[PDB]
Protein backbone atom coordinates (compact mmCIF):
# COMPACT_ATOMS: atom_id res chain seq x y z
CA UNK A 1 0.00 0.00 0.00
CA UNK A 2 2.64 2.63 1.36
CA UNK A 3 5.61 1.21 -0.15
CA UNK A 4 3.06 0.48 -3.58
CA UNK A 5 2.50 4.73 -3.38
CA UNK A 6 6.24 5.45 -2.81
CA UNK A 7 6.39 3.16 -6.61
CA UNK A 8 3.87 5.59 -8.03
CA UNK A 9 6.06 8.51 -6.95
CA UNK A 10 9.14 6.59 -8.51
CA UNK A 11 7.86 6.81 -12.02
CA UNK A 12 6.71 10.03 -11.36
CA UNK A 13 10.08 11.56 -10.84
CA UNK A 14 10.64 8.97 -13.47
CA UNK A 15 8.69 11.03 -15.55
CA UNK A 16 10.60 14.22 -14.69
CA UNK A 17 13.79 12.77 -15.65
CA UNK A 18 12.43 11.40 -19.21
CA UNK A 19 11.04 15.29 -19.39
CA UNK A 20 14.37 16.32 -18.93
CA UNK A 21 16.36 13.75 -21.16
CA UNK A 22 14.19 14.34 -23.95
CA UNK A 23 14.42 18.26 -23.70
CA UNK A 24 17.79 18.33 -23.38
CA UNK A 25 17.97 15.50 -26.63
CA UNK A 26 16.28 17.55 -28.78
CA UNK A 27 18.25 20.70 -27.69
CA UNK A 28 21.33 19.28 -28.33
CA UNK A 29 20.22 18.12 -32.01
CA UNK A 30 18.20 21.15 -32.77
CA UNK A 31 21.55 23.08 -31.88
CA UNK A 32 23.57 21.05 -33.73
CA UNK A 33 21.18 20.77 -36.59
CA UNK A 34 20.63 24.71 -37.05
CA UNK A 35 25.03 26.10 -35.83
CA UNK A 36 26.01 23.53 -38.83
CA UNK A 37 23.24 24.70 -41.65
CA UNK A 38 23.98 28.44 -40.21
CA UNK A 39 28.16 27.96 -41.10
CA UNK A 40 27.66 25.85 -44.14
CA UNK A 41 25.05 29.03 -45.40
CA UNK A 42 28.17 30.76 -47.47
CA UNK A 43 30.35 30.67 -49.97
CA UNK A 44 31.55 27.41 -51.36
CA UNK A 45 34.73 27.84 -48.74
CA UNK A 46 33.45 30.46 -47.31
CA UNK A 47 33.26 34.73 -47.33
CA UNK A 48 36.98 34.41 -45.50
CA UNK A 49 38.74 31.16 -45.61
CA UNK A 50 41.27 31.65 -43.00
CA UNK A 51 39.39 30.08 -40.07
CA UNK A 52 40.44 32.44 -37.43
CA UNK A 53 37.05 34.45 -37.85
CA UNK A 54 35.02 31.54 -38.50
CA UNK A 55 36.04 29.89 -35.44
CA UNK A 56 35.23 33.01 -33.21
CA UNK A 57 31.51 32.91 -35.91
CA UNK A 58 30.75 29.47 -35.21
CA UNK A 59 31.68 29.94 -31.26
CA UNK A 60 29.21 32.92 -31.43
CA UNK A 61 26.69 30.87 -33.52
CA UNK A 62 26.45 27.88 -31.11
CA UNK A 63 26.46 30.39 -28.47
CA UNK A 64 23.26 32.23 -29.48
CA UNK A 65 21.28 29.08 -30.96
CA UNK A 66 22.11 27.46 -27.49
CA UNK A 67 20.64 30.31 -25.63
CA UNK A 68 17.66 31.22 -27.93
CA UNK A 69 16.84 26.84 -27.34
CA UNK A 70 17.76 27.07 -23.34
CA UNK A 71 15.26 30.05 -22.75
CA UNK B 1 72.69 28.46 -76.21
CA UNK B 2 70.93 26.76 -73.36
CA UNK B 3 67.99 27.70 -71.80
CA UNK B 4 66.88 27.39 -67.77
CA UNK B 5 63.60 25.94 -67.12
CA UNK B 6 61.11 28.52 -66.69
CA UNK B 7 59.49 29.58 -63.73
CA UNK B 8 55.84 27.97 -62.94
CA UNK B 9 53.05 30.76 -63.62
CA UNK B 10 52.36 33.17 -60.83
CA UNK B 11 48.95 32.86 -60.91
CA UNK B 12 49.21 28.34 -60.67
CA UNK B 13 51.37 29.40 -58.05
CA UNK B 14 51.43 30.84 -54.53
CA UNK B 15 54.28 32.07 -52.20
CA UNK B 16 54.76 32.69 -48.68
CA UNK B 17 57.71 34.33 -46.60
CA UNK B 18 58.18 34.64 -42.65
CA UNK B 19 61.68 36.63 -41.90
CA UNK B 20 63.03 37.05 -38.86
CA UNK B 21 61.48 34.08 -36.75
CA UNK B 22 62.95 33.23 -32.87
CA UNK B 23 63.05 29.76 -33.78
CA UNK B 24 66.47 27.50 -33.90
CA UNK B 25 67.33 27.54 -37.27
CA UNK B 26 68.51 23.86 -37.45
CA UNK B 27 65.03 22.57 -36.10
CA UNK B 28 63.35 24.95 -38.91
CA UNK B 29 65.69 23.43 -41.17
CA UNK B 30 65.04 19.72 -40.43
CA UNK B 31 61.30 19.94 -39.79
CA UNK B 32 61.51 22.17 -43.43
CA UNK B 33 63.41 18.86 -44.82
CA UNK B 34 60.94 16.55 -43.68
CA UNK B 35 58.01 18.66 -44.73
CA UNK B 36 59.45 19.41 -48.30
CA UNK B 37 57.42 18.08 -51.40
CA UNK B 38 54.51 16.95 -49.94
CA UNK B 39 50.53 17.05 -50.40
CA UNK B 40 49.21 19.96 -48.06
CA UNK B 41 47.13 18.47 -46.19
CA UNK B 42 49.40 15.42 -45.39
CA UNK B 43 52.27 18.48 -44.57
CA UNK B 44 49.46 19.75 -42.35
CA UNK B 45 48.31 16.28 -40.59
CA UNK B 46 52.16 15.67 -40.01
CA UNK B 47 53.03 18.34 -38.46
CA UNK B 48 49.56 18.65 -36.02
CA UNK B 49 51.07 14.94 -35.14
CA UNK B 50 54.49 16.34 -34.77
CA UNK B 51 52.89 18.46 -31.94
CA UNK B 52 50.63 15.48 -30.88
CA UNK B 53 54.59 13.76 -30.00
CA UNK B 54 52.58 11.71 -32.73
CA UNK B 55 54.91 11.43 -35.64
CA UNK B 56 58.58 11.86 -35.50
CA UNK B 57 61.14 14.15 -37.82
CA UNK B 58 63.87 12.46 -39.00
CA UNK B 59 67.63 14.73 -37.85
CA UNK B 60 70.02 13.86 -41.07
CA UNK B 61 72.36 17.17 -41.43
CA UNK B 62 72.13 18.95 -38.18
CA UNK B 63 71.55 15.68 -36.16
CA UNK B 64 72.57 15.19 -32.45
CA UNK B 65 71.55 11.43 -30.69
CA UNK B 66 68.45 12.69 -28.48
CA UNK B 67 66.05 9.87 -29.70
CA UNK B 68 65.99 6.13 -31.24
CA UNK B 69 62.52 5.19 -31.03
CA UNK B 70 59.69 3.13 -33.57
CA UNK B 71 59.01 6.63 -35.14
CA UNK B 72 62.66 6.61 -37.55
CA UNK B 73 61.19 3.36 -39.17
CA UNK B 74 59.34 5.03 -41.23
CA UNK B 75 62.32 7.49 -42.72
CA UNK B 76 65.08 4.88 -41.94
CA UNK B 77 66.73 7.64 -39.69
CA UNK B 78 67.69 6.14 -36.39
CA UNK B 79 67.74 9.99 -35.14
CA UNK B 80 64.09 11.58 -35.05
CA UNK B 81 62.94 14.43 -32.87
CA UNK B 82 59.48 16.48 -32.13
CA UNK B 83 60.29 20.51 -33.24
CA UNK B 84 57.39 21.91 -31.37
CA UNK B 85 57.78 25.80 -32.30
CA UNK B 86 58.91 24.69 -35.65
CA UNK B 87 56.16 22.26 -36.80
CA UNK B 88 53.51 25.61 -35.08
CA UNK B 89 55.30 28.34 -37.14
CA UNK B 90 55.21 26.22 -40.52
CA UNK B 91 51.67 25.31 -39.82
CA UNK B 92 51.06 29.11 -39.41
CA UNK B 93 53.33 29.75 -42.55
CA UNK B 94 51.20 26.70 -44.96
CA UNK B 95 48.12 28.65 -43.66
CA UNK B 96 48.90 31.70 -44.72
CA UNK B 97 50.06 30.08 -48.47
CA UNK B 98 46.93 28.50 -48.10
CA UNK B 99 44.95 31.84 -47.74
CA UNK B 100 47.38 33.73 -50.77
CA UNK B 101 46.71 30.69 -53.06
CA UNK B 102 42.94 30.76 -51.93
CA UNK B 103 43.10 34.76 -52.97
CA UNK B 104 44.61 33.67 -56.02
CA UNK B 105 41.85 31.55 -56.88
CA UNK B 106 43.63 28.41 -57.09
CA UNK B 107 42.11 24.69 -56.58
CA UNK B 108 42.78 24.19 -52.68
CA UNK B 109 42.60 20.60 -53.52
CA UNK B 110 46.08 20.37 -55.12
CA UNK B 111 48.49 22.48 -53.57
CA UNK B 112 51.86 20.67 -53.21
CA UNK B 113 55.10 22.07 -51.81
CA UNK B 114 57.63 22.60 -54.54
CA UNK B 115 60.20 24.10 -52.33
CA UNK B 116 60.64 25.35 -48.90
CA UNK B 117 63.90 27.34 -48.00
CA UNK B 118 65.41 28.31 -44.87
CA UNK B 119 68.01 30.57 -44.17
CA UNK B 120 69.94 32.05 -40.90
CA UNK B 121 69.06 35.49 -39.79
CA UNK B 122 71.12 38.34 -38.03
CA UNK B 123 72.01 37.34 -34.80
CA UNK B 124 70.22 38.36 -32.16
CA UNK B 125 73.13 40.58 -29.97
CA UNK B 126 72.72 40.37 -26.91
CA UNK B 127 78.59 35.11 -24.91
CA UNK B 128 74.80 33.33 -25.87
CA UNK B 129 73.73 34.03 -29.46
CA UNK B 130 70.36 33.25 -30.57
CA UNK B 131 69.75 31.73 -34.48
CA UNK B 132 66.81 33.39 -35.99
CA UNK B 133 65.62 31.87 -39.63
CA UNK B 134 63.68 32.88 -42.33
CA UNK B 135 61.60 30.90 -43.97
CA UNK B 136 60.24 30.86 -48.22
CA UNK B 137 57.89 28.19 -49.42
CA UNK B 138 56.50 28.23 -52.90
CA UNK B 139 53.47 26.08 -53.69
CA UNK B 140 51.06 24.54 -57.20
CA UNK B 141 48.61 23.22 -57.70
CA UNK B 142 49.30 19.88 -59.74
CA UNK B 143 50.78 19.89 -63.03
CA UNK B 144 48.13 18.73 -65.63
CA UNK B 145 48.35 16.77 -68.28
CA UNK B 146 45.90 16.74 -71.26
CA UNK B 147 44.56 14.18 -74.05
CA UNK B 148 45.99 14.99 -77.53
CA UNK B 149 43.66 15.28 -81.36
CA UNK B 150 44.50 12.83 -83.49
CA UNK B 151 46.56 13.77 -86.50
CA UNK B 152 45.03 14.79 -89.62
CA UNK B 153 46.84 13.52 -92.76
CA UNK B 154 46.88 15.70 -95.42
CA UNK C 1 38.49 12.52 -15.51
CA UNK C 2 39.05 8.82 -14.15
CA UNK C 3 37.03 7.90 -11.26
CA UNK C 4 37.55 4.50 -9.26
CA UNK C 5 35.48 2.63 -7.31
CA UNK C 6 36.68 0.48 -4.04
CA UNK C 7 35.30 -0.59 -0.56
CA UNK C 8 37.91 -0.02 1.05
CA UNK C 9 36.22 2.27 3.72
CA UNK C 10 34.67 -0.96 4.86
CA UNK C 11 36.92 -3.13 7.54
CA UNK C 12 34.99 -6.51 5.38
CA UNK C 13 33.38 -7.12 2.57
CA UNK C 14 29.79 -8.99 1.57
CA UNK C 15 28.13 -9.94 -1.39
CA UNK C 16 25.45 -7.01 -1.24
CA UNK C 17 28.16 -4.46 -0.91
CA UNK C 18 30.70 -6.02 -3.78
CA UNK C 19 27.77 -6.28 -5.96
CA UNK C 20 26.59 -2.82 -5.14
CA UNK C 21 30.30 -1.41 -5.68
CA UNK C 22 30.03 -3.45 -9.41
CA UNK C 23 27.51 -1.73 -10.48
CA UNK C 24 28.99 1.09 -9.78
CA UNK C 25 31.81 0.89 -11.33
CA UNK C 26 29.90 -0.40 -14.56
CA UNK C 27 27.71 3.25 -14.60
CA UNK C 28 31.15 4.54 -14.45
CA UNK C 29 32.48 2.79 -17.59
CA UNK C 30 34.95 3.59 -19.55
CA UNK C 31 36.40 6.01 -17.04
CA UNK C 32 37.10 3.10 -13.86
CA UNK C 33 39.44 0.15 -13.66
CA UNK C 34 36.92 -2.61 -13.65
CA UNK C 35 39.93 -5.34 -12.64
CA UNK C 36 40.42 -3.03 -9.48
CA UNK C 37 40.37 -6.05 -6.86
CA UNK C 38 40.31 -4.73 -3.44
CA UNK C 39 42.22 -6.50 -0.33
CA UNK C 40 42.17 -6.54 3.08
CA UNK C 41 45.94 -5.32 3.70
CA UNK C 42 45.07 -2.46 1.09
CA UNK C 43 44.67 0.89 2.78
CA UNK C 44 43.38 4.50 1.42
CA UNK C 45 47.30 5.32 1.34
CA UNK C 46 47.69 2.62 -1.48
CA UNK C 47 44.93 3.77 -3.08
CA UNK C 48 45.34 7.33 -3.31
CA UNK C 49 48.93 6.61 -4.12
CA UNK C 50 47.93 4.43 -6.60
CA UNK C 51 45.39 7.33 -7.82
CA UNK C 52 48.45 9.71 -8.44
CA UNK C 53 50.61 7.83 -11.40
CA UNK C 54 47.11 6.47 -12.57
CA UNK C 55 45.45 10.28 -13.46
CA UNK C 56 42.42 9.38 -11.69
CA UNK C 57 40.41 12.79 -10.37
CA UNK C 58 37.42 10.86 -8.47
CA UNK C 59 37.42 8.27 -5.76
CA UNK C 60 33.97 6.75 -4.54
CA UNK C 61 34.72 4.75 -1.09
CA UNK C 62 31.80 2.49 -0.14
CA UNK C 63 32.33 2.07 3.90
CA UNK C 64 30.30 -0.26 6.57
CA UNK C 65 30.01 0.60 10.09
CA UNK C 66 29.58 -1.77 13.03
CA UNK C 67 26.22 -1.05 12.88
CA UNK C 68 25.87 -2.28 9.45
CA UNK C 69 24.92 1.00 8.14
CA UNK C 70 26.87 1.93 5.00
CA UNK C 71 28.34 5.29 3.86
CA UNK C 72 29.57 6.72 0.89
CA UNK C 73 32.38 8.82 0.45
CA UNK C 74 33.16 10.81 -2.62
CA UNK C 75 36.50 12.31 -2.47
CA UNK C 76 38.38 14.46 -5.24
CA UNK C 77 41.94 13.38 -5.84
CA UNK C 78 44.78 13.51 -4.66
CA UNK C 79 44.24 16.07 -1.47
CA UNK C 80 40.06 16.09 -0.97
CA UNK C 81 37.28 17.40 -0.76
CA UNK C 82 35.50 14.45 0.31
CA UNK C 83 31.62 14.39 0.91
CA UNK C 84 29.81 11.70 3.19
CA UNK C 85 26.14 10.18 1.88
CA UNK C 86 24.60 7.76 4.02
CA UNK C 87 22.99 4.80 2.39
CA UNK C 88 19.28 4.90 3.41
CA UNK C 89 17.73 2.48 1.01
CA UNK C 90 19.21 0.73 -2.01
CA UNK C 91 18.77 -1.77 -4.94
CA UNK C 92 20.34 -4.32 -6.51
CA UNK C 93 21.24 -4.07 -10.68
CA UNK C 94 19.95 -7.63 -10.80
CA UNK C 95 16.64 -6.99 -8.48
CA UNK C 96 16.12 -4.19 -10.55
CA UNK C 97 16.40 -6.20 -13.78
CA UNK C 98 14.32 -8.91 -12.06
CA UNK C 99 11.49 -6.27 -11.48
CA UNK C 100 11.91 -4.90 -14.57
CA UNK C 101 9.42 -6.31 -17.28
CA UNK C 102 11.97 -6.28 -20.22
CA UNK C 103 15.46 -5.64 -18.80
CA UNK C 104 17.91 -4.45 -20.79
CA UNK C 105 21.12 -5.92 -20.84
CA UNK C 106 24.50 -3.79 -21.63
CA UNK C 107 26.38 -4.16 -24.51
CA UNK C 108 28.32 -1.64 -26.67
CA UNK C 109 26.94 1.64 -24.51
CA UNK C 110 29.85 0.77 -22.01
CA UNK C 111 32.24 2.74 -24.70
CA UNK C 112 29.75 5.97 -23.59
CA UNK C 113 29.85 7.79 -20.61
CA UNK C 114 26.64 8.90 -19.02
CA UNK C 115 25.23 12.31 -19.70
CA UNK C 116 24.32 13.44 -15.96
CA UNK C 117 20.77 15.28 -15.42
CA UNK C 118 20.36 17.43 -11.93
CA UNK C 119 17.24 18.32 -10.52
CA UNK C 120 15.92 20.96 -7.89
CA UNK C 121 19.48 21.79 -6.41
CA UNK C 122 19.20 25.58 -5.98
CA UNK C 123 22.37 27.10 -7.18
CA UNK C 124 21.12 30.95 -7.40
CA UNK C 125 19.49 32.03 -3.99
CA UNK C 126 16.27 32.69 -2.55
CA UNK C 127 16.18 33.09 0.65
CA UNK C 128 20.17 34.10 1.53
CA UNK C 129 19.96 30.97 3.89
CA UNK C 130 23.72 31.15 2.59
CA UNK C 131 24.96 28.09 4.71
CA UNK C 132 22.97 25.17 2.99
CA UNK C 133 22.46 27.06 -0.53
CA UNK C 134 25.76 29.05 -1.07
CA UNK C 135 28.12 26.61 1.14
CA UNK C 136 26.61 22.61 0.40
CA UNK C 137 24.47 22.41 -2.69
CA UNK C 138 27.27 24.41 -5.21
CA UNK C 139 30.20 21.91 -4.17
CA UNK C 140 27.33 19.16 -4.65
CA UNK C 141 26.60 20.68 -8.61
CA UNK C 142 30.80 21.30 -9.20
CA UNK C 143 31.51 17.84 -7.59
CA UNK C 144 29.40 15.56 -9.82
CA UNK C 145 29.91 18.19 -12.60
CA UNK C 146 33.67 17.00 -12.68
CA UNK C 147 33.18 13.58 -11.88
CA UNK C 148 31.76 13.40 -15.34
CA UNK C 149 33.39 14.61 -18.04
CA UNK C 150 32.27 18.19 -19.67
CA UNK C 151 29.86 17.84 -21.90
CA UNK C 152 29.23 20.23 -25.38
CA UNK C 153 25.91 19.54 -26.25
CA UNK C 154 27.50 21.19 -30.15
CA UNK C 155 30.01 18.28 -30.64
CA UNK C 156 28.44 15.20 -28.28
CA UNK C 157 27.52 12.44 -31.10
CA UNK C 158 23.47 12.03 -30.60
CA UNK C 159 24.41 7.92 -31.74
CA UNK C 160 26.85 7.99 -29.15
CA UNK C 161 24.33 9.69 -26.57
CA UNK C 162 22.60 6.36 -24.69
CA UNK C 163 22.92 6.45 -20.61
CA UNK C 164 21.82 9.40 -18.49
CA UNK C 165 22.68 9.88 -14.63
CA UNK C 166 19.42 11.52 -12.47
CA UNK C 167 20.45 13.35 -9.18
CA UNK C 168 16.82 14.52 -7.98
CA UNK C 169 17.16 16.34 -4.81
CA UNK C 170 13.89 16.32 -2.92
CA UNK C 171 14.11 19.46 -2.04
CA UNK C 172 12.75 23.21 -1.78
CA UNK C 173 14.91 26.07 -2.51
CA UNK C 174 13.12 27.70 0.41
CA UNK C 175 15.20 25.48 2.76
CA UNK C 176 12.49 22.96 3.44
CA UNK C 177 12.03 19.53 2.18
CA UNK C 178 13.61 16.12 3.46
CA UNK C 179 17.23 17.13 1.91
CA UNK C 180 16.99 13.59 0.42
CA UNK C 181 19.71 12.59 -2.75
CA UNK C 182 18.19 10.40 -5.75
CA UNK C 183 20.55 8.32 -7.99
CA UNK C 184 19.59 6.63 -10.77
CA UNK C 185 20.22 4.57 -13.94
CA UNK C 186 18.74 4.56 -17.63
CA UNK C 187 19.32 3.57 -20.64
CA UNK C 188 17.95 5.30 -23.39
CA UNK C 189 15.98 3.90 -26.53
CA UNK C 190 15.27 6.32 -29.88
CA UNK C 191 12.22 4.82 -31.30
CA UNK C 192 10.95 6.54 -34.78
CA UNK C 193 7.36 7.77 -34.12
CA UNK C 194 12.41 14.01 -37.65
CA UNK C 195 9.77 13.09 -34.38
CA UNK C 196 12.10 10.75 -31.97
CA UNK C 197 10.63 9.06 -28.98
CA UNK C 198 13.19 8.30 -26.23
CA UNK C 199 12.52 5.78 -23.54
CA UNK C 200 13.85 5.57 -20.59
CA UNK C 201 14.82 2.16 -19.08
CA UNK C 202 16.06 1.26 -15.54
CA UNK C 203 19.25 0.22 -15.20
CA UNK C 204 20.26 0.76 -11.48
CA UNK C 205 21.23 0.96 -8.65
CA UNK C 206 18.78 2.95 -7.01
CA UNK C 207 20.46 5.19 -3.80
CA UNK C 208 18.76 7.21 -1.08
CA UNK C 209 21.41 9.64 -0.27
CA UNK C 210 21.83 11.10 3.10
CA UNK C 211 24.05 14.43 2.98
CA UNK C 212 26.00 13.47 6.38
CA UNK C 213 28.93 15.49 6.49
CA UNK C 214 31.96 17.05 4.46
CA UNK C 215 36.36 17.37 4.59
CA UNK C 216 38.43 19.55 2.92
CA UNK C 217 40.85 16.97 2.26
CA UNK C 218 40.71 12.95 1.56
CA UNK C 219 39.05 11.59 4.29
CA UNK C 220 40.79 14.34 7.04
CA UNK C 221 40.03 17.93 7.80
CA UNK C 222 38.07 19.99 9.58
CA UNK C 223 34.43 19.83 9.21
CA UNK C 224 32.44 22.55 7.02
CA UNK C 225 29.16 21.42 7.99
CA UNK C 226 28.00 17.95 9.56
CA UNK C 227 23.75 18.25 9.80
CA UNK C 228 23.68 16.97 13.98
CA UNK C 229 26.80 18.65 15.17
CA UNK C 230 27.47 22.28 15.08
CA UNK C 231 30.39 23.17 16.46
CA UNK C 232 30.90 26.64 18.44
CA UNK C 233 32.91 29.71 17.05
Amino acid sequence: VTTEQIIERERKLRKIAQRGVVKLFNAVRAAQLKALEAEKAARREGVIGSKQKEEKVTEMSRKGFLDLIAS
Amino acid sequence: VRYAATEIAPTKSARARGSYLRVSFKNTRETAQAINGWKLQRALTFLQNVIDKKEAVPMRRYAGSTGRTAQGKQWGVSRARWPVKSAQFLIGLLKNAEANADAKGLDTGNLIIKHIQVNQAPKQRRPYMSNPCHIELILTEAEETVQKSEAVVR
Amino acid sequence: PKSMVIRIGAGEVGTSVSQLCTDVRKVMEPGTASRLKERKANRLRDYVTMCGPLGVTHLLLFSRSTSGNVNLRLVVAPRGPTFHFRVEKYSLTKDVRRAQRHPKGGGKEYMTPPLLVMNNFTDPKSDAHSKVPRHLESLTTTAFQSLFPPINPQTTPLKSIRRVLLLNRELSPENDGKFVVNFRHYLITTKPVERRAVKLVELGPRMRLRMTKVEEGLCSGKVLWHEYVSKSK
